[PDB]
């Protein structure tokens, strides 16, 4: 047998049995009867589909927002590249004598540290920070937490 | 030949044989029902067979515009109105033979002297 | 709605407050199945409706062999008042009617 | 309306006049393989012999042609419900990304969606798909039994002419599927690259 | 050929709904053991139910054609031996007037 | 059918080795003696609602067994005629109550000739021998291979 079948439980219960099986048709000698065969014939009578609608105004005034137009577009969808220009900020430089004291106290909360969180926190150029990060801490690429910094173990067996 | 179909499963029985009274049974494959036959005949072949030769009559055939008429005689009513068409069988061996429907009894006779 | 298979440990128990078996207790009722024509179904389908309203009766002949259900006047003079019931199936076997509930999932 | 692919369905008779056993197998789209008749029956949900022959042959005494389907039941006899037949198509479709329990999903897809499309794609309509697939061995058998000639193919009436209108229809569909094509192109490049 | 028209199609849906309303039972329920006589109906190469007076079906739906109320084009076939009513709405069909 | 009886949507695999209800209370009853990155961008096919609803739930057909699994039947979707149909339930005091019709669904019934399994299938079909025999399944009853829930859960009870 197998032990797991995976079944989804529901409230059901038998409230009848199907005795006779019924097709109603309209009675030929009602008064209101052929109301209901105007009806049925009105269906096949029916096009639900419309026609295309054929432009009247002038051909080079439709044709104005086509090609280099001097229009400037008005559209805000799926523009990525605007979101992103907006928000940036840079600081600088915020001395050594601050920073390399900072950053034990960033290790210390957590001994595997990212690139990308760190410059976060920090919020320092790339360049400087990468001067002060490799004297202190160091990366280990090949191991299984590959691209991430690490305290040296001179300062974190400590 | 008859086919015969299981009772309890619908699956078709199949032939077999009881030393124990020399008889034949039919039974089931899957669920084990048996049935004596009521006849000894399991399988036919027919090489020349005349099946189909009037294939294609309905209540209706009358109405057919396309079928020909003919004044022919129907020897179950005595009536003169009839539609008449060859065989069905598209074999390239069959005669000629007619076969005639009649419009008031839908009695069917053929025009065949030789056999009948 | 996903929930354990074989349940050998007995789940069941806990998880829900009501019985997880058919209930096989108004399944000796008479039931009737009916086709309706679409102008008909269109209008006795809604769910916007049948507040216990009187649709019509059904009118049998007491030696049997035709039936008949005749409508109310709120139709509005736009459809037949008169229907003939013809039973595709005088026996019908082995058909039923069974229903569908949610079942409480605390204690 | 909806897709314009189009999907070719053969049922064939094999063995000659000569054999001891004819049996028919049907070719199925994305099988690779041709699989007797009564096995796609019960992938269909007419595991029953008797509910099989009754979709093929309308007749009760028509023997002759009932014979003809005893070696067709006689070689699907292996398979006797629903969800092994299923699991045998799929064995044999060529997907191989399925490993042993997609396969039932993957066959049941198949004969929904791929097999014999123009009566319906949609889930609940084995029943049609069931009728229909007898209805063409039915016609099979028929010609095989020197009942009807085979259909001439050059009747006018089961040709069609392809106007300016139907030819430009399927321009216009092809076209417009590259448009489309082209125009998510863009948008993934848009969103990755983050252009305006 | 002088006379001779090609058929531009028509949605077929509204002459299946017709069928319906008139008697065509669906193929869901039918059992060849039980109504060996029925006509089956065909629109447009798809087998959508059987019809038990394939006469006054046939009629009804001529009629309606002849009128107006379905379109000209739209072919119609009642093979009564084979007992099959074949309609036929799809564009590409080549007909004349008589 | 043996009571009681329950009805409830499980999936369709291996329901030839499944448990019968009688046996997980067996079962059952056995423990009470032992205690004492992506691609960041993909294209999403736009589907009906309606299809992918009725995809979703109609993923499990109903499964109806009773208690000894002398009868098991799984229940297809039917959806030609699943919203044309109205019910009429009799009442008790000769009066009719209509209901309007959901769903149809057709119960086959489910191992009750001991049906095989797909590598047995495809062994026999294939070149193993010239044809199957006629009564091969005849033969592997008696060895005791290729049984049923039924004969499965009568001689575990019995054997209690
Ligand atoms: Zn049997
Ligand atoms: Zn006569």
């Amino acid at each position: 047998y197998i032990p797991y079948v995976k079944t989804i439980p529901k409230k059901t219960a038998i409230v009848g049995t199907v005795c006779h099986e019924c097709q109603v048709m309209p009675s030929m000698n009602d008064p209101n009867y052929h109301k209901i065969v105007e009806q049925r014939r009105n269906i096949v009578k029916l096009n639900n589909k419309e026609r295309i609608t054929t432009l009247d105004e002038t051909v080079g005034v439709t044709m104005s927002h086509t090609g280099m137009s001097m229009r400037s577009d008005n559209s805000n969808f799926l523009k990525v590249g605007r979101e992103k220009a907006k928000s940036n900020i840079k600081s600088i430089r915020m001395p050594k004598k601050e920073i390399l004291d900072y950053l034990f106290k960033l290790f210390d909360e957590y001994d595997y540290w990212s690139l990308k969180g760190l410059k976060e926190r920090t919020r320092q150029p790339e360049a400087h920070l990468k001067e002060c990060l490799d004297k202190v801490a160091t990366l280990v690429k090949k191991g299984p937490y590959a691209f991430k910094y690490t305290l040296r173990p001179e300062y974190k067996k400590l | 030949t008859t086919f015969r179909f299981c009772r309890d499963c619908n699956n078709m029985l199949y032939p077999r044989e009881d030393k124990e009274n020399n008889r034949l049974l039919f039974e089931c494959r899957t669920c084990s029902y048996v049935e004596e036959a009521g006849s000894p005949l399991v399988y036919r072949h027919e090489l020349i067979t005349n099946i189909g030769e009037t294939a294609g009559v309905v209540q209706d055939i009358g109405s057919d515009p396309t079928l020909p008429r003919s004044d022919r005689e129907c020897p179950k009513c005595h009536s003169r109105e009839n539609v008449f068409f060859q065989s069905q069988q598209r074999r390239k061996d069959t005669s000629m033979v007619l076969f005639f429907v009649c419009l008031s009894c839908s009695h069917i006779f053929t025009s065949d002297q030789k056999n009948k | 709605e996903v929930f354990d298979g074989n349940d050998i440990e007995n789940n069941e128990t806990k998880v829900y407050e009501e019985s997880l078996d058919l209930d096989l207790e108004r399944s000796n009722r008479q039931v009737w199945l009916v086709r309706l024509p679409m102008f008909l179904a269109e209008k006795w389908r809604d769910r916007n409706n049948l507040h216990g309203q009187e649709l019509g009766k059904i009118r049998i002949n007491k030696d049997g062999s035709k039936i008949t259900l005749l409508l109310n006047e709120n139709d509005n003079d736009s459809i037949p008042h008169e229907y003939d019931l013809e039973l595709t199936k005088k026996v019908v076997e082995n058909e039923y009617v069974f229903t569908e509930q949610n079942l409480k999932k605390y204690q | 309306k909806g897709s314009r692919f189009i999907s070719t369905l053969q049922v064939k008779l094999y063995g000659r006049e000569g054999s001891s056993a004819r049996t028919i197998k049907a070719t199925l789209p994305y099988i690779k393989q041709d699989i007797p008749i009564v096995i796609i029956f019960r992938a269909l949900g007419i595991i029953p012999d008797g509910e099989i022959l009754e979709h093929i042959c309308y007749d009760v005494n028509d023997w002759q042609m009932l014979e003809m389907l005893k070696p067709c039941v006689e070689d699907g006899f292996v398979i006797q419900d629903r969800e092994t037949a299923l699991d045998f198509i799929g064995r044999r479709g060529t997907a191989l990304g399925i490993k042993k329990e997609k396969r039932i999903q993957y066959a049941k897809d198949i004969l929904q969606k791929e097999f014999l499309p123009h009566i319906t794609q949609l889930e609940g309509f084995e029943s049609r798909k069931a009728f229909f697939l007898g209805y063409m061995i039915n016609r099979l058998l028929l010609c095989a039994l020197d009942r009807k000639d085979q259909d001439d193919r050059d009747h006018f009436g089961k040709k069609r002419l392809d106007l300016a209108g139907p030819l430009l229809a399927q321009l216009f569909k092809t076209l417009f599927k590259k448009l489309t094509k082209d125009i998510f192109r863009y948008m993934q490049r848009t969103v990755e690259e983050a252009h305006d | 050929s002088l006379m001779s028209c090609i058929s531009v199609g028509t949605d077929p849906m509204p002459i299946i709904t017709f069928l319906s309303e008139w008697g065509m039972e669906p193929l869901e329920d039918y059992v060849p053991h039980q109504s060996p006589d029925a006509t089956r109906v065909f629109v447009n190469g798809v087998w959508h139910g059987v019809h038990r007076n394939p006469a006054r079906l046939m009629e009804t739906l001529r009629t309606l054609r002849r009128k107006g109320d379905i379109n000209p084009e739209v072919s119609m076939i009642r093979d009564i031996r084979e007992k099959e009513l074949k309609i036929f709405t799809d564009a590409g069909r080549v007909y004349r007037p008589l | 059918f043996h009571l009681p009886v329950r009805l409830h949507r499980k999936d369709t695999r291996n329901l030839q080795f499944q448990l019968t209800r009688a046996e997980i209370v067996q079962r059952q009853k056995e423990i009470s003696e032992y205690k004492k990155l992506r691609r960041k961008t993909r294209q999403l096919k736009v589907l009906d609602e309606n299809a992918k609803k009725l995809r979703f739930e109609e993923f499990y057909p109903w499964v109806m067994e009773d208690f000894d699994g002398y009868n098991t039947w799984v229940g297809s979707y039917e959806a030609g005629n699943s919203d044309s149909y109205v019910l009429l339930s009799v009442e008790d005091d000769g009066s009719f109550t209509m209901i309007p019709a959901d769903k149809v669904y057709k119960f086959t019934a489910r191992n009750k000739y001991a049906t095989l399994t797909i590598d047995e299938a495809e062994k026999r079909m294939d070149k193993k021998s010239g044809e199957v025999p006629r009564w091969l399944m005849k033969h592997l009853d008696n060895i005791g291979t290729t049984t049923t829930r039924y004969d499965r859960t009568r001689r575990k009870l019995k054997a209690v």
